């Protein structure tokens, strides 16, 4: 191994001291895996021990790969990230592809293990630092820090930044209608081509890649998947907001016009331009809920035009890149959760539902974890940024399982809410 | 004299910040003399060294006193430099829980003595500790030294030894993979398999070992032979508990005593199981006053008599064995108050524990449960390295009737009912749609925020109504007052309708219990009916509003 350059110099945010962060406890299943890992990762010198004199820590967790058998290594780089990157988004930062969203197919390539090639700034070393933990606090923990480039850290691709220009060079060029950008470990890449010839695009960046040096461990199962499915697989072109829907019945009766007349209510804080008023002199008597109410002529001419304003878009909904996007889940029940993607209150930039499957594979908090990686890979594709999740779900239970279904080498900012209201079914 | 070839730790200061310099003038020549005899002879170890006066560095020292005046002890007081010297790895945040390990048919204690003037000092970073002995009055220059060695309250000093310890052990372990060495503090623990004898030498071995690196370990006895008095336990070969467990009789109680007291408690009931702390720390909530003395009430005297009951007679944890199944078992205490057991087999306990819920106005069973199960497995995770399988009082449909209409995600891993009164059930459900041949009340109630007045009522389809006045009340109490009055006075099954999303939210949580005696109320009257239909509306639009205020 050599230095192409030296070392890429790092310093921090004036005022800022490096990551402190308490590790987790592990199970000692995910303990022992750590240990293999990062004992060859020492025998190939990318990490090595420390001393009682580095003060710093980062987490460090044991996930699987996508399926498979074999474990992997996942450290969070969260807090060293807003305490690096921040400065390199600026200075090194990777200019971010609008057109992307546009295309038809957008394949995710792991271009991860590049970064191993490549060293790390000596000074910068003492902040990767992470430590496997001891069960029952019977030995002090392992203690490691990075020699180079890890995964997970943002100024990671931004020193490889450069490398991976150079490389993806001789491809853009005989292909100048694709499109490709680097979030972090991870390789976006659109096209308008027919499926087929979108993955044998896809394999032609691979094998180019590959022999340019860089492995990418998306290669399948060889020959024959038994039922499985390929690689990751988006399309953004069919990634548009959704519409808000009112119940079409043939008979209604005070109780639905009253979900009506409320849900409409609620839809105002939105559209400005919905009327209750002909809707609710319907129901100006004091009638038992089950009463059957036939529409008047004014009420159906309300619905039909809030019907008509509502399939429209919002006016005035922009994306402020100076400010934060969050994303709110809520849990539909049968499998089905609902989210928003938005910057200002009501004002949504982003919005869908998911449904993996139903019966006898999942339970919420698989789906809830599929469901914050997929959120999450929409934002970087459209964004090229991640949210900052309200979670429906008690912080510890959270803490405890997510890195079971977590398939993603990178992780977003969340926090959690005990409060969530009557507007659940107003999402769906 | 035992010096050591042992590598130092490389040591900075706090970026921007010097050595630390202060001045020792004071006092008395009895003192001087003491720290001359002390210090001589710690010289004379190689522990410090007499240093040339250039521009250095100053810090304070005094010598203290111990009974049995026989002997002196030099205290200098670090503080000062502590505060300029550069942050080390937290040391050791908790230690190993007695139920997490694993029987050895021998265990030895090693006592290691003058533990951190054993490992050495970075040379660079000595001349930082350097203090002065004053001379007797007329300003004559005083005695200057600097630490070769780790100081005794210096902020590096724990982790380095740790670290020292760790590699000294290193060389040791690899050539005797079967023993077990904990490492904690001042103090190592081995364990072993191997016959007495065997056991014996190898603990010789060991101690050799170490007083070839420059550290002791007892040469009379041996000393520690098990019980075992560590951490506030009791080790015993077969099986660990708590230490003696006093509770105080007294005619009255401040916050201090009641701190104690809940403090030995709660350590009480990793083993003990049943301990209620409750009624005891809800005294506590007078947090204002710290030094308050607090008159008990008869909830929470009631209730230490019972944990005096319990206290009574020993109870005792057994250790971990690895080769058998993980079973954890939770029952309800009733008032909030939750209490679980995790064990192997059948007679013995690993530990106990309790779990409470302090947070939220209004729960239920099932979440609290859930809360619990939470609690245990993180436990269970820390400790073990694993998570137990469940036995827990609620049926499937119940737990599943449950999660399935929760709007947060929950997940309990794999468990079974077992049938220990009570069980956990669903007191009461909702209708999903409304009720056809049921009386609909289209209730509500206001408060006048200043007055505190307000009223309660509602107006039904069948051109029945009500309005009843409170007093001393809010606008939530008088809508949840408003829909227990709908509850009172209607039939078996009811649709209500209700403006106020507070109360809607409420009562769709489903608590079985709350600290508030209406929303009791309600919950009775919720049980005795057949069906309810809560329904919400927005209020002030006048859809089907209440037009009386
Ligand atoms: N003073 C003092 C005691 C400290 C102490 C603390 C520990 F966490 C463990 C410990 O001893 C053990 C050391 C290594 C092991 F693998 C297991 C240990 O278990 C202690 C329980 N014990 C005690 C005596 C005995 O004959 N068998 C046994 O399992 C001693």
């Amino acid at each position: 191994p050599i230095s192409p350059i030296e070392t890429v110099p790092v310093k921090l945010k004036p005022g800022m001291d490096g990551p402190k962060v308490k590790q987790w406890p592990l199970t000692e299943e995910k303990i022992k895996a750590l240990v293999e890992i990062c004992t060859e990762m020492e025998k190939e010198g990318k990490i090595s021990k420390i001393g009682p004199e580095n003060p710093y820590n980062t987490p460090v967790f044991a996930i699987k790969k996508k399926d498979s058998t074999k474990w992997r290594k996942l450290v969070d780089f969260r807090e060293l990230n807003k305490r690096t990157q921040d400065f390199w988004e600026v200075q090194l930062g990777i200019p971010h592809p609008a057109g992307l969203k546009k295309k038809k197919s957008v394949t995710v390539l792991d271009v991860g293990d590049a970064y191993f090639s490549v060293p790390l700034d000596e000074d910068f070393r003492k902040y990767t630092a992470f430590t496997i933990p001891s069960i029952n606090n019977e030995t002090p923990g392992i203690r490691y820090q990075y020699n180079v480039l890890p995964q997970g850290w943002k100024g990671s691709p931004a020193i490889f930044q450069s490398s991976m220009t150079k490389i993806l060079e001789p491809f853009k060029k005989q292909n100048p209608d694709i499109v490709i950008y680097q979030y972090m470990d991870d390789l976006y890449v659109g096209s308008d081509l027919e499926i087929g010839q979108h993955r044998t695009k896809i394999e032609e960046l691979r094998q180019h890649l590959l022999r340019w040096g860089l492995t990418t461990p998306d290669k399948k199962h060889q020959k024959e998947p038994p039922f499985l499915w390929m690689g990751y697989e988006l399309h953004p072109d069919k990634w548009t907001v959704q519409p808000i829907v009112l119940p079409e019945k043939d008979s209604w009766t005070v109780n639905d016009i009253q979900k009506l007349v409320g849900k409409l209510n609620w839809a105002s804080q939105i559209y400005p331009g919905i009327k209750v008023r002909q809707l609710s002199k319907l129901l100006r008597g004091t009638k038992a809920l089950t009463e059957v109410i036939p529409l008047t002529e004014e009420a159906e001419l309300e619905l039909a035009e809030n019907r008509e304003i509502l399939k429209e878009p919002v006016h005035g909904v922009y994306y402020d890149p100076s400010k934060d996007l969050i994303a709110e889940i809520q849990k539909q029940g049968q499998g089905q959760w609902t989210y928003q993607i938005y910057q200002e209150p009501f004002k949504n930039l982003k919005t869908g539902k998911y449904a993996r499957m139903r019966g006898a594979h999942t339970n919420d908090v698989k789906q809830l974890t599929e469901a914050v990686q997929k959120i999450t890979t929409e934002s970087i594709v459209i964004w090229g940024k991640t949210p900052k999740f309200k979670l429906p779900i008690q912080k510890e239970t959270w803490e405890t399982w997510w890195t079971e279904y977590w398939q993603a080498t990178w992780i977003p900012e969340w926090e959690f809410v005990n409060t969530p209201p009557l507007v659940k079914l107003w999402y769906q | 004299v035992p010096i050591s070839p042992i590598e130092t730790v490389p040591v900075k200061l706090k970026p921007g910040m010097d050595g630390p310099k202060v001045k020792q003038w004071p006092l008395t020549e009895e003192k001087i003399k003491a720290l001359v005899e002390i210090c001589t002879e710690m010289e004379k170890e190689g522990k410090i060294s007499k240093i040339g006066p250039e521009n250095p560095y100053n810090t304070p020292v005094f010598a203290i006193k111990k009974k049995d005046s026989t002997k002196w002890r030099k205290l200098v007081d670090f503080r000062e430099l502590n505060k300029r010297t550069q942050d080390f790895w937290e040391v050791q945040l908790g230690i190993p829980h007695p139920a997490g390990l694993k029987k050895k048919k021998s265990v030895t204690v090693l006592d290691v003595g003058d533990a951190y003037f054993s490992v050495p000092l970075d040379e660079d970073f000595r001349k930082y500790t350097a203090f002065t002995i004053p001379s007797i009055n007329n300003e004559t220059p005083g005695i200057r030294y600097q630490y070769n060695v780790l100081p005794q309250g210096w902020k590096g000093s724990p982790a380095i030894f740790q670290s020292s310890m760790t590699k000294i052990l290193e060389p040791f372990a690899a050539q005797n993979p079967d023993i077990v060495i904990y490492q904690y503090m001042d103090d190592l623990y081995v364990g072993s398999d191997l016959e007495i004898g065997q056991h014996r030498t190898k603990i010789e071995e060991l101690r050799q070992h170490l007083l070839r690196w420059g550290l002791t370990t007892p040469d009379k006895k041996h000393q520690k032979e098990p019980p075992f008095l560590w951490m506030g336990y009791e080790l015993h070969p077969d099986k660990w508990t708590v230490q003696p467990i006093v509770l105080p009789e007294k005619d009255s109680w401040t916050v201090n005593d009641i701190q104690k007291l809940v403090g030995k408690l709660n350590w009480a009931s990793q083993i003990y199981p049943g301990i209620k702390v409750r009624q005891l720390s809800k005294l506590l909530r007078g947090t204002k006053a710290l030094t308050e003395v607090i008159p008990l009430t008869e909830e929470a005297e009631l209730e230490l008599a019972e944990n005096r009951e319990i206290l009574k007679e020993p109870v005792h944890g057994v250790y971990y064995d690895p080769s058998k199944d993980l079973i954890a078992e939770i029952q309800k205490q009733g008032q909030g108050q939750w209490t679980y057991q995790i064990y192997q087999e059948p007679f013995k306990n690993l530990k106990t524990g309790k779990y409470a819920r302090m947070r939220g106005a209004h729960t239920n069973d099932v979440k609290q449960l859930t809360e619990a199960v939470q609690k245990i497995t993180t436990e269970s995770i820390v400790i073990w390295g694993k998570t137990p399988k469940f036995k827990l009082p609620i049926q499937k449909e119940t737990w599943e009737t449950w999660w399935t209409e929760y709007w947060q995600a929950t997940w309990i891993p794999e468990w079974e009912f077992v049938n220990t009164p009570p069980l956990v059930k669903l007191w009461y459900q909702l209708e999903k749609e409304p009720i056809v041949g049921a009386e609909t009340f289209y209730v509500d109630g206001a408060a006048n925020r200043e007055t505190k007045l307000g009223k309660a009522g509602y107006v039904t389809n069948k051109g029945r109504q009500k309005v009843v006045p409170l007093t001393n009340t809010t606008n939530q109490k008088t809508e949840l007052q408003a829909i227990y009055l709908a509850l009172q006075d209607s039939g078996l099954e009811v649709n209500i309708v209700t403006d106020s999303q507070y109360a809607l939210g409420i009562i769709q949580a489903q608590p079985d219990k709350s600290e508030s005696e209406l929303v009791n109320q309600i919950i009775e009257q919720l049980i005795k009916k057949e069906k309810v239909y809560l329904a919400w509306v927005p209020a002030h639009k006048g859809i089907g509003g209440n037009e009386q205020v």
